[PDB]
């Protein structure tokens, strides 16, 4: 790990600099050196704050609440700076950390960000209060490039049709709650009960982690099996009946 | 309570009071026992159907 500190107090210019160096290093390290690279970004508002003070130095107008006009263009040269080239081995991966100012999500900094970056991330407050030490949302995240981050040649071939059944069963899930709500247990079926215990039993085991707990891939999909295990093999329509031969025993 | 709403349903209770056994008309307890079966079932399936 090479590793950057900047202080709150610290000169601004200082904060507009860093990111910046750190990418140059991550660059030399991944492509004069044939290593890949995973950089990681934290507090980029606070880049934005300093990026606001350096137009305000410089006597520019302010644009669309108050942030410079030209935000994008910086984002811009900030990210894209990783990928697979031809003729090389490294590689390079971009992970920042935005901050929400108040749940705007037509805030210019979030927005923009997702204009320029592949699928998004949350963390759901609502979690955080129910003491889950993973805070990390599911129904609204996304990944783009799953479809080919996964495969055979991967770590397994099932992976993509228990993550497409194990989508809908958590929001069909949280639907039933939802139901369960007004309607009352009582007009409640069975396979409703089971989706409850699906929820439920997900929420304690398989999201909640641990500061110091360690899982493989395959330790995922094991543990994703065993949630499955619950509905009889009909009940999991997503998956094709291969899979569920295979595994499901 | 089937939902939210609340619901009027009816039982039939049988109090167990002695029935009127008549006999003296030529002895028809055969046929009045006959009805008073035929007729009972009838009874319940109405409270039912209320």
């Amino acid at each position: 790990v090479c590793l950057f500190l900047n202080l709150a107090n610290d000169p601004t210019i200082e904060r507009i600099i860093t990111p910046r160096l750190a990418l140059t290093t991550a660059e030399f390290l991944a492509y004069q050196c044939e290593k890949h690279v995973l950089v990681i970004l934290t507090d980029m508002s606070s880049y934005a704050e300093a990026l606001r003070e350096v137009s305000a130095a410089r006597e520019e107008v302010p644009g669309r609440r108050g942030f410079p006009g030209y935000m994008y263009t910086d984002l811009a040269t900030i990210y894209e700076r990783a990928g697979r080239v031809e003729g090389r081995n490294g590689s390079i991966t971009q992970i920042p950390i935005l901050t929400m100012p108040n749940d705007d999500i037509t805030h210019p900094i979030p927005d923009l960000t997702g204009y320029i970056t592949e699928g998004q991330i949350y963390v759901d407050r609502q979690l955080h209060n129910r003491q889950i030490y993973p805070p990390i949302n599911v129904l609204p995240s996304l990944s783009r490039l799953m479809k080919s981050a996964i495969g055979e040649g991967m770590t397994r071939k099932d992976h993509a049709d228990v993550s497409n059944q194990l989508y809908a069963c958590y929001a069909i899930g949280k639907d039933v709650q939802a139901m369960k709500a007004v309607v009352g247990e009582e007009a409640l079926t069975s396979d409703d009960l089971l989706y409850l215990e699906f929820l439920q039993k997900f929420e304690k085991n398989f999201i909640t982690q641990g500061p110091y707990e360690n899982r493989t891939v395959y330790e995922t999909l094991d543990i994703g099996w065993q949630l499955l295990r619950i509905f009889p093999k009909e009940m999991l329509k997503r998956i094709p009946q291969s899979t569920l031969s295979e595994f499901y025993p | 309570n089937v939902a939210g709403v609340t619901l009027p349903v009816f039982e039939h209770y049988h109090e167990g009071t002695d029935s009127y056994e008549l006999t003296g008309l030529a002895r028809g307890g055969e046929q009045l026992a006959k009805l008073k079966r035929n007729y009972a079932k009838a009874v319940e399936l109405l409270v039912e159907l209320a």
